[PDB]
Parts: structure tokens; sequence; C-alpha cells
RNA sequence: ACCCGGUGAGGCGGGGGGGCGAGCCGGGCUCUCGCUUCUGGCGCCAAGCGCCCGGCCGGCCGGGCGCGACCCGCUCCGGGG
RNA sequence: GCGCCGUUCCGAAGGGACGGGCGAUGGCCUCCGUUGCCCUCAGCCGAUCGAAAGGGAGUCGGGUUCAGAUCCCCGAAUCCG
């Protein structure tokens, strides 16, 4: 057989996969960012209640490790309501605040009266 | 227009319909055609004079 | 008493060359079979000014003999070389100007 | 029948004329450093003046003799690990109700039965990797009077015994059916190695220049010979 | 045994055989890196004197030290 | 050994073969050559030939190998040493 | 000695893709993907970092707060995948 190139590259060897003879950790770690862990409480602020009454959203206080996708899935699961969008800001207190806009077939005032905030 | 806006354009916005169209201008295309023709015709002439130099020798 | 300035120049870091807008190492073409046995043509693409150099350089473009690929070179322009000029290089090249 | 559309289109691989084909270039590869090292190690064994105690291992028992020696040494291979367990089960059955000769192997056992003159033939590998393990052993076989030979392969001398390599392999005893064939080996091997031993002790090795360098010296010497011989007429 | 022959052969370092071997090996060791693994002892005899047994888990590295 | 330079370590050294010159009787020999100089063009991923092989009905459709692209070698070529 | 020098220099520095072949699961096992193996093809330039003023696709108008708006709301768009 011939050498086309003046170079010698390292030839491509077979390499296998991990077929481990014991798992390293015994069981997987449970998700400690639940749906309950990720929504702490809503805001009951007159500014937040203005936002609820007018702009059809819900102002929650959220764990700081959360995505907008995770906040949307948690609001969808805990209160059984679909969401148009989620806007997040982190406060100078340190908490993350989520402005959870609702799909307009739901009233934010009805779900706020459901969960208690008025 | 700016080079990443060229993803947005249609094909005919970005070239002209000629050989080397949108990459090379018309004047240099026609002189490149003439040159490519005349160099090869000169090579034919040198070939023929080579054969005749084989004929005289 | 102090380290004098001529000693300080060898450490660098303030006395290094200003090579930001320079164009390249102006070299001849490397040795190969065409340089050593015959010759090889290349055209002068453009003649250019290198910063920190009184000589003008010359982008000379050669056709690579083993690959379909054009190789481009920075010669130092001999005087009278123009753009669009064929430049030859090899053992069998002719003895005219800008022809190595 | 023929098609005038089919054209013969030759390529002119002249200088500057047409692009070079992908031809064989094994001579100009940038090899890895281990390959580069193990090649010019052999080149240095050809360049340098190799002393005769190392040079003597280059002389190898030839092919038609090596086949007869390995044919005789296949008769007396040591028992395999499975056959050990089979013989132990056989003696176990006899308990529940004269050992045959083998090859000796290793430099240690073979040298101790060269001094004791229990060896009748000593096979030596030629490529033992620290050579200092076996450098003395031809001269010791010469002194004790034991026929020694040198085979190509520590690898294949390590296949009589069931291993990877083996430095030396001795003959202590053989059987009566395979007695005269060992004598026919011992005669040729003895007259090729032991009886011709001062010529081995003085025979320096290597010291051959490169074929390019030999060719340049040869061109100068043949030019001087021609330019001196043409003057006399 | 062979080892007393290899011992007194490696005491004869000025001889032609041993100057040849030390020169060729020193070339070959200089071509390698400053620390690398020998797959086996170069001197089996000296390694055995110094504690080494040829079993699994004894390792030999050949390393160089720049001199002076 | 050791050092320096170049390179994507790409045609190194012998030898065949081919052509062109000088000298003797179509022949042996020494040496040179080995394919690109009128132009700001193009140039790769083989044409051709030779021998094998497989599926379908001498025809059809997909394959292989060697020439093409000379052989052999122990330092990648060079310069020091 | 902690480490240092060095950044292409004394490296087997490629884990990728078009096609051809082998098998294996999945879907009205059609045809396509998911792979695992073989043949082929493959340059680049040195891992990585380094600009809230450099390069860098694509959002504007109106209304709203005690304090935020090209970010919310209404209306018009638009880029990339
Ligand atoms: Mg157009
Ligand atoms: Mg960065
Ligand atoms: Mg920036
Ligand atoms: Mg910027």
């Amino acid at each position: 057989k011939i050498r086309t190139s003046p170079t010698f590259r390292r030839p491509k060897t077979l390499r296998l996969r991990r077929q481990p003879k014991y798992p390293r950790k015994s069981a997987p770690r449970r998700n400690k960012l639940d749906h309950y862990a990720i929504i702490k409480f809503p805001l009951t602020t007159e500014s937040a209640m203005k936002k609820i009454e007018d702009n059809n959203t819900l102002v929650f206080i959220v764990d700081v490790k959360a995505n907008k996708h995770q906040i949307k899935q948690a609001v969808k699961k805990l209160y059984d309501i679909d969401v148009a969008k989620v806007n997040t800001l982190i406060r100078p207190d340190g908490e993350k605040k989520a402005y959870v806009r609702l799909a307009p077939d739901y009233d934010a005032l009805d779900v706020a009266n459901k969960i208690g905030i008025i | 227009v700016r080079p990443k806006v060229l993803m947005r354009l249609s094909k005919t916005k970005k070239h002209v319909s000629r050989a080397y169209g949108g990459s090379m201008c018309a004047k240099c295309v026609r002189d490149r055609i003439k040159r490519a023709f005349l160099i090869e015709e000169q090579k034919i002439v040198v070939k023929v004079l080579k054969a005749q130099a084989q004929s005289q020798k | 008493g102090r380290v004098i300035r001529g000693q300080r120049k060898g450490a660098g870091s303030v006395f290094r060359a200003h090579v930001k807008h320079r164009k390249g190492a102006a070299r001849l073409r490397a040795v190969d079979f065409a340089e050593r046995h015959g010759y090889i043509k290349g055209i002068v693409k453009d003649i250019i000014h290198d910063p920190g150099r009184g000589a003008p350089l010359a982008k000379v473009v050669f056709r690579d003999p083993y690959r379909f690929k054009k190789r481009t070179e920075l010669f130092i322009a001999a005087e009278g070389i123009h753009t669009g000029q064929f430049v030859y290089c090899g053992k069998k090249a002719q003895l005219n100007i800008g022809n190595v | 029948v023929v098609n005038p559309l089919f054209e013969k289109r030759p390529k002119n691989f002249g200088i500057g004329q047409d692009i070079q084909p992908k031809r064989d270039l094994t001579r100009f590869v940038k090899w890895p450093r281990y390959i580069r090292l193990q090649r010019q190690r052999a080149i240095l064994y050809k360049r340098l003046k190799v002393p005769p105690a190392i040079n003597q291992f280059t002389q190898v028992l030839d092919r038609q003799t090596a086949t007869q020696l390995l044919k005789l040494a296949h008769k007396y291979r040591p028992e395999t690990k499975q056959e050990k367990k089979q013989r132990l089960l056989a003696r176990a059955e006899k308990k529940a109700a004269k050992r045959p000769p083998v090859l000796r192997a290793g430099v240690n056992t073979v040298t101790t039965l060269v001094e004791n003159k229990k060896a009748q033939l000593v096979v030596i590998a030629h490529d033992v990797d620290p050579i200092e393990l076996v450098v003395f052993l031809p001269a010791l076989c010469r002194k004790m009077g034991v026929p020694y030979c040198i085979l190509k392969g520590k690898a294949r001398l390590g296949r009589l015994v069931h291993r990877k390599t083996c430095t030396t392999v001795a003959f202590t005893q053989v059987n009566s059916e395979d007695k005269g064939a060992l004598a026919k080996l011992v005669e040729a091997i003895r007259t090729n190695y032991n009886d011709r031993y001062d010529e081995i002790r003085r025979h320096w090795g290597g010291n051959v220049l490169g074929p390019k360098s030999v060719a340049r010296i040869a061109k100068l010497e043949k030019a001087k010979a021609k330019e001196l011989a043409t003057k006399l007429g | 045994g062979a080892y007393k022959y290899i011992q007194e052969l490696w005491r004869k370092k000025q001889s032609d055989v041993m100057r040849f071997l030390l020169r060729v090996r020193c070339w070959q060791y200089r071509q390698l890196s400053a620390l690398h693994r020998a797959p086996r002892p170069t001197r089996p005899d000296k390694a055995r004197r110094l504690g080494y047994k040829a079993k699994q888990g004894y390792v030999i590295y050949r390393i160089r030290v720049r001199r002076g």
C-alpha cells in the first residue's frame, strides 16, 4: 500500500463505551427544584395587585435558579392555568420575581381569589 | 448591503446572470474569454511549428 | 549604579518591534523539485508597502505543483517589477530582472 | 463498433506543466520519533565498528538447518499447563488405586548445565534485547565443549516453550529413536560454530558506510582508475 | 548462573563490548524524553540486587538528569 | 555523535529506458538533455490501454487490479562536523 | 523544589464529512433515520482566554408609574433556528 502524504497522522483506533461494573452513586439525586420549591409565594403589593387587576398577570416570588420555562411549567402545574409569557427580574433583595402573564381565557383576579391573594 | 444581510436576500439580488456574474465584472470577463481563446490558439500554432520542425529535421 | 539603557533594551517589553501593521516575513519561495530542476511561473499580484521597511514588497502568486491550490508569496520587489508580470524561479529560469 | 466520443486525454507531468499524481512517498514521510529511532539504531549497528562478541550473533544458523533443529526440538517440548494438570490427575488415579526428557530454558539453567557439561546442544537466540544476558554464553559453550548454535528468533525460541520469548534452549537428553538425528545436528552445528571459533573471536563487524556515500566514493575511485588507465594505453 | 557473568561483564565497562553497548544505549536514551518508562530492566542483574522482582506491579522508569 | 536551515519532512542516490550532439567498425562506449518564457486565461478529484470478476436477459447494469505515473536502496533533503 | 520557560517551538496534535459495502433495531419494517464495523476523503495552526467605546443578524410608534419602560400595555413589524 502507498503513503500519499508526507505526514504520519495518528491512526484512528477503536474506543469503547463505559460499561461500568458498579454505579458510582447508588441512586440518582432527587430533583430538589420541584414545582413547590420553585414558587415560594406571590406578591401582595398594591403595585403587584394593580398588575393583577389590570394586566392579567400574577406576580410571584421565585427561586433564583429558575428558567422562564420552569416558572411556566410550575405555574401551569400548581394552579392549572396556561401562561402567555413570563418576565423575570432579580430584586436587590436577592429574590427573583416573575410576572406571569396569563392566556386571556383566564382571569387573573379569579385565580388570585382562588389562591387567596386579594 | 452588510454581509450577514446577504442571508436574507434572494439569489438574483446577489449576482448578475453571466459567467462569473456577481463575482467579476463584464470587461474582465470578456478579456478573460479572449485571452483563454488566444493563448490556446497560440499553443496550437506552436504545436504545428513543432511538427514542422520534426518535418524539416 | 542603575542598569543602563542599552542593557535594558535586550529584555524587551518596551523595546520590542512594532509589528502590528506589517505584512509578513518577506521570503523567497521554499526549495522543491521545480526550483531545483526546472523553473516555475508566478505572476505579480500587487506591489505593496510594508511598515518599517524602505523596500516595497510583492505578492507573487504561484500554482502549487502537487495540489490544486494557488500559493502566494511575499518577495522583496526588485526595481522595475510591475504588477501582472510573470516571475520565474528555478535552475532553468532566464537571467532577467525579478527572476530568482 | 468503436465510439468517436471516447477520447484519449493524456496528462503531461512535466515541471510546471500538470499537477503531480498521488504517487508513493514512503521514503519522505515524517515518521514518529520511535520509528525514526528504531531505524537509525539499526543504521548505527551498520555504521559503527561492532565488537566480535556482539557481531557473532549476526551469524545465524541457516534455514534448512533451522527446520531440522526445530523439528527435533518439537519432540521435547515442555508440558503445557493443561498437561501438567492431566498428569497430576493421572498420578492421582494411580494413587487412588522415570520422567521423559524436556528442553531446558533460560540463561540461568542453561549456563549451569553448560558448566556441569549436562548440555548436549545449546540453542541461542540472536535478538536478545539486552545482549549482555547472552554475550558470554557462546564462549562458555566453547570452553566446556558444548555444541552451540544461533537461531533467528527469541520469539520462535519462545514458542517451543509456551511463552513469548526465551533467550536460550538446551538439549540435555534425547531418546533412542531421536538420537542419531541429534548427532547429525551436533556435527554440522559444531563444525559451523565451535571448530571455527578463533575466526569468530577476531571478526569485527559493521563499519559499512551508506549506499549514497559508498556510491560517491566508488564514483571517485572509478574516475581515478579510468583517468589513470587511459593514459598508459 | 548467568547473573554472575552479567555482573562481572558490567564491571568491565572499559572493554570494547561494554564501551560499544554504553555508547549505543546512551545515544538511544538521549533520543527519548527526560522521564519515560522502561518496559523491563536494562540491567536485570542490578535491579534484582537492588530489590526488584519480575512480577506484576514493579515498574521501572528510565529518567535523565542534566549534568554538572 | 553533535549543531544549523527548509518543508504539509513531495520526486534523494545508484541504475535501466528514451532523445540529441563528438569519435571507431546496424553495433559497444564518455557526456549532455528529460518535456512549461509573446499575453494580469484555465489546470485537482485520470482519459486511454491490458487482464480478471459479479447480478439480468451475444446484448444490459454495477465492480476489481496493473500500466499510465520505470526499478532498487540504510540515513527527509541540504550545509557544517 | 513549589514550579519555570516556551505558544509552533525536539509532538502518532483529525474522533469529522460525501459516497460505496456489511449487519442491527423502528415506523401502514414501503422508504427513511438511529447507529456499530470496513474502504475512501480530509491541511492549516495550534487548547483556551482577551473589548458592557473595536467586529457583531434582528423593534418601532402611542399610552401608562409615587418610583420601570425601545423591557409593561395597545398597535404595527422583524431576525434567527
Ligand atoms: Mg442581479
Ligand atoms: Mg472571548
Ligand atoms: Mg464588545
Ligand atoms: Mg461593540
